[PDB]
């Protein structure tokens, strides 16, 4: 080996190397201190996290309306106990609430006889209701009770005086918060006079027991001005209405409707549905369902769906089912009135195995809506679209940004995305990852361009891109 | 017995338990699969530890992997393993621990958004340089400081386990029930399982460091198997219980969304006392870095005792008796590595190469069994352990090569570049006088600058 001895090193390292060693040590310490000072400098002047909004329970997913239990299960199984067995499928849909009822006593057009505090024995006993509520609570499926005073008659609020009806409604609310329901729903408030006052009082009472309860109101008004009359005094009231009843089959018209409704109310929480107690398929053709579902699941609000809306159940294309409550189809034997009239393509059994079925899109969209922060409470911004397109951006803080493009037309078009309508923190990138499209024939996970993208007729694209 | 069991527990528990749970779960796809991957590692470590104990009692030479392989395979394999350990294993482990420290310190300031990368890197380098200076200044300071950090990490683990048990007794085990435990949000493939095991094996890394002190062990023959049997199951139980506490305190989706699982635990459970844990976690990371540096030095010494590394790396300070050049080289290598990769890519690198080295050593054990059947061995293990470990290692290596070719290929290439250096330096013994003059000049420059002499 070759090295210097200890005494030799002490002889050699004495004269001037001490100064060099001390200078290097001081330089190292100064560099370390400057490093720490810089660390503090960037830490202080860094952009700050945005605060969470503390969402309620009717904010993180859709609701599922069940107009009548008789048609949900079929003959011989339309009971609360039978519905207790469907919670597996309902949780598979990833819903966050059930609009159940009415189940209260209403024989025919009799104010005194109509009791809102007693359960009709035909739909089950109170013990069945308690068991169903407990089972749903264990599975995190909140239950909302419908409280329409008259559902078996033409008038939903009786032709006589209504103050006794209001007292009965209030007693029903107090009783069912004793029972443990997580909200209420009333329908056909048009026929109700001075409905704003009763709605305010009922919100008052319902919120008086806890802050985790809600009241839902429904009406058939299709004009914008009337809804603001009801919402001018109540600000935490979900109001479902036929605001999107007319189709038009035009992207620009739907964009105008949505933007005007949002701007008129500001940015308050809303509910997106085409009716109060009707399916999507009543006003839409077959090809528009896969697009309307994406639009509903990608808009800021709480989507509201009816039963059979995930499999495209229709009553106008299958004789033997009333339009008010079509019989839900689970397999080929669900409709025995006309044998051989159903296909294993329009049942739940025949669509749980097909990736290309509508139920798969429903489940994927529900899963995406129920987990991603941007879809949960992100800001919604719409920019210039094409001849018949409707495009918008969902963005929250630093999370993944989402872009939605929808084509309501029947003729192939191009993207035509125009900038200078979004904040500086949500500028569109040149290339964005593609999540999904409403029709087969598109490659998922492939980064698509945003300057030459072409639209197939009746197609919608959902795309992602991280913070940029 | 208990004299060495303490060290076995100490070297295994670093900071991997504060990093792996997010990495494993994302690849496991369910609570049950992850909590099974943990126990799998807890047995694969035990098998390798038993085989290593057999090798260590077979050859009384100290040095661990470097000493055994050189005895069995020859100079080339020993030099290649030393090259891999010096360049990849230790620097990447140090970089991972430093990045974890920076993440845990910066998380409370930015709870919902990721912290800036520049500040995190600068803070990690500040911590690493401070610990390097501390290790260069003295040795007794380093020993006492390491003991205090070990106390801190044990306190943190005990607190987490206790809070988890208290929550369990309160009737909050929704995720642990079979209805929710086996809720697969992604179908787990074989390659994803291999990647999950690579991520989860980082928590057990460092179990072979005991073999570095075998010469200092009194009556290794009896205490070594007892130490292994006492230690490895206890470590597996502690890790599994900590994972159980994590899952009972927070949901898997929100667990995957956090850059510091422990910090989220402390925020939601400890309340006002939350600030207690991230400090107590940070000490743990400190206790990693320091400790690793020590082993690094005790490797370089050996690397010069066999004439594989330049002697300048083995010299100690004249006054303080500290190995300055080894620490300087380690700090430089770790700083270079930190700029390139992310935490989990580095974890994949180090886990892949660690398993490659373990498999090579076990195959060397088998070759020694074949070649020298008359060697006196105090303890003899059945062939089942080496054959099962070899099969598992081969499957894991091929599956990880298939899953992530780039990082494993880079590691293999870096290992393969060590052959020409060995052939040019040690195999080639006809060095021109220019090379000798350059080596002597660099050694003299290092000696004069760092004020170091060869150990006596
Ligand atoms: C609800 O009732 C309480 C008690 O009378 C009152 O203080 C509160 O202002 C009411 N809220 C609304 C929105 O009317
Ligand atoms: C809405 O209700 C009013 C009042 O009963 C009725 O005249 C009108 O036809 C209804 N509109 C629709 C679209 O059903
Ligand atoms: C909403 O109203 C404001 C105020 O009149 C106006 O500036 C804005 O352009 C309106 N937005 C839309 C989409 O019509
Ligand atoms: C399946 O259902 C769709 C939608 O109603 C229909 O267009 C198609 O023809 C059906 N296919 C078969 C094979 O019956």
């Amino acid at each position: 080996t070759g090295l210097s001895k200890e005494e030799l090193l002490k002889v050699a390292g004495s004269p001037g190397w001490v100064r060099t060693r001390w200078a290097l040590l001081l330089l190292f310490w100064l560099g370390w201190l400057g490093m720490l000072a810089g660390a503090v400098v960037i830490i202080v002047r860094a952009p700050r996290c945005r605060e969470l909004p503390a969402q309620k329970w009717w904010h993180t997913g859709a609701l599922y309306r069940i107009g009548d239990l008789q048609a949900f299960q079929g003959h011989g199984a339309g009971n609360l106990a039978g519905l207790k067995g469907r919670l597996d499928y309902l949780s598979s849909l990833k819903v966050k609430g059930l609009v159940l009822g009415p189940i209260h006593k209403n024989q025919k057009d009799d104010v005194a006889q109509t009791d809102l505090l007693q359960i009709d024995p035909n739909f089950g006993s109170k013990e069945d209701f308690d068991s169903l509520l407990q089972s749903a609570k264990k599975k995190s499926i909140r239950v909302i009770l419908d409280l329409t005073p008259n559902y078996r008659g033409e008038n939903s609020w009786f032709s006589t005086q209504v103050d006794t009806v209001a007292t009965k409604v209030k007693d029903a609310l107090e009783f069912w918060l004793q029972a443990g329901v997580d909200g209420f729903q009333v329908r056909d408030i048009e026929n109700l006079k001075d409905a704003s006052s009763f709605l305010a009082e009922w919100q008052n009472i319902t919120k008086g027991f806890s802050e985790d309860r809600l009241l839902i109101a429904g009406t058939n008004s299709s004009d914008l001005q009337q809804i603001l009359s009801l919402l001018e005094s109540n600000k935490d009231l979900l109001l479902t209405s036929s605001y999107l009843s007319d189709s038009g089959s035009t992207g620009e018209h739907t964009k105008s409707l949505v933007t005007q409704y949002l701007n008129a109310t500001g940015n308050r929480w809303c509910s997106w549905s085409l009716s109060q107690a009707r399916l999507l398929t009543s006003f839409l053709p077959a090809q528009l369902l896969r697009l309307y579902q994406l639009m509903l699941f990608t808009l800021p609000g709480t989507p509201v769906f009816s039963y059979g809306d995930e499999i495209g159940l229709d009553a106008a294309a299958l004789p033997g089912q009333p339009m008010e409550a079509p019989v839900m189809l689970w397999d080929e034997s669900s409709f025995p009135d006309i044998p051989g009239a159903v296909s294993a393509n329009m049942t739940v059994k025949g669509q749980s195995e097909d990736p290309g079925s509508l139920l798969s899109l429903f489940r994927r969209l529900s899963d995406q809506r129920s987990k991603e922060r941007s879809l949960l409470h992100g800001d919604f911004h719409a920019f210039s679209a094409g001849p018949g397109l409707f495009s918008y951006i969902r963005h929250w803080d630093q999370n993944e940004r989402f872009l939605v493009v929808l084509n309501f037309g029947d003729v192939g078009l191009s993207a035509g995305l125009q900038a200078s309508d979004l904040p500086a923190s949500a500028s569109l990138p040149a290339k964005a990852d593609l999540l999904l499209s409403t029709q087969p024939g598109r490659e998922e996970g492939s980064p698509l361009e945003l300057e030459r993208l072409k639209l197939e007729p009746h197609e919608g694209l959902l795309l992602r891109f991280p913070y940029a | 017995l208990l004299s060495a069991c303490t060290i076995i527990i100490g070297n295994i528990i670093g900071s991997g338990i504060f990093i792996s749970p997010k990495g494993v779960l994302e690849h496991s796809g369910s609570v049950g699969l992850a909590l099974f991957v943990w126990v799998l590692g807890g047995g694969v470590t035990a098998l390798g530890s038993l085989c290593y104990a057999e090798l260590g009692v077979a050859i009384p030479k100290s040095g661990g992997d470097y000493a055994y392989v050189t005895e069995i395979f020859g100079g080339l394999a020993g030099f290649l393993l030393l090259w891999s350990a010096v360049l990849i294993m230790y620097p990447t482990s140090l970089a991972v621990i430093s990045m974890t420290f920076s993440n845990y310190v910066l998380q409370p300031v930015f709870p919902n958004c990721i912290p800036p990368t520049t500040a995190s890197r600068v803070l990690s380098m500040a911590c690493l340089m401070l610990l390097t200076w501390v290790n260069s200044s003295s040795v007794r300071w380093a020993t006492r400081i390491q003991d205090m950090f070990t106390g801190g990490k044990l306190l943190a683990l005990s607190l987490i386990i206790g809070v988890g048990l208290l929550q369990i007794f309160q009737g909050h085990f929704e995720e642990l029930r079979p209805s929710n435990a086996f809720a697969f949000w992604m179908t787990p493939s074989v390659g994803h399982l291999a990647l999950a095991f690579l991520q989860g094996s980082f928590a057990f890394s460092g179990w072979n460091f005991l073999n570095y002190v075998t010469e200092e062990m009194v009556d290794a023959r009896k205490n070594l198997p007892r130490a292994i049997f006492i230690s490895i199951p206890l470590v597996t139980f502690v890790y599994t219980f900590t994972n159980i506490a994590y899952f009972t305190a927070m949901s898997p989706q929100e667990l995957l969304s956090s850059n510091a699982v422990a910090v989220t635990f402390g925020e939601k459970l400890l309340g006002y006392f939350s600030w207690v844990m991230p400090v107590s976690v940070a000490l743990s990371t400190f206790g990693g870095i320091n400790g690793y540096l020590f082993t690094y030095s005790r490797l370089c010494f050996s690397g010069a005792r066999e004439g594989h590394l330049p002697s300048l790396l083995a010299m100690i300070h004249v006054r303080h008796c500290t190995p300055i050049p080894a620490l300087l080289v380690c700090c430089g290598a770790t700083a270079v590595i930190m700029l390139v990769g992310d935490t989990y890519t580095l974890i994949n690198y180090v886990s892949f190469i660690n398993y490659l080295c373990y498999g090579v050593t076990i195959l060397g054990l088998l070759l020694l069994r074949w070649r020298r059947p008359a060697l006196h061995r105090p303890i003899k293990v059945n062939l089942l352990i080496p054959v099962a470990y070899l099969v598992f290692w081969a499957f894991l290596l091929v599956f990880s090569f298939i899953s992530e070719p780039m990082v494993c290929g880079v590691g293999v290439i870096i290992i393969l570049t060590g052959v020409p250096i060995f052939f040019l330096g040690v195999f080639w013994r006809s060095k021109p006088k220019c090379v000798h003059r350059l080596t002597e000049s660099m050694t003299h420059w290092g000696q004069e600058l760092c004020f170091v002499v060869y150990p006596q």
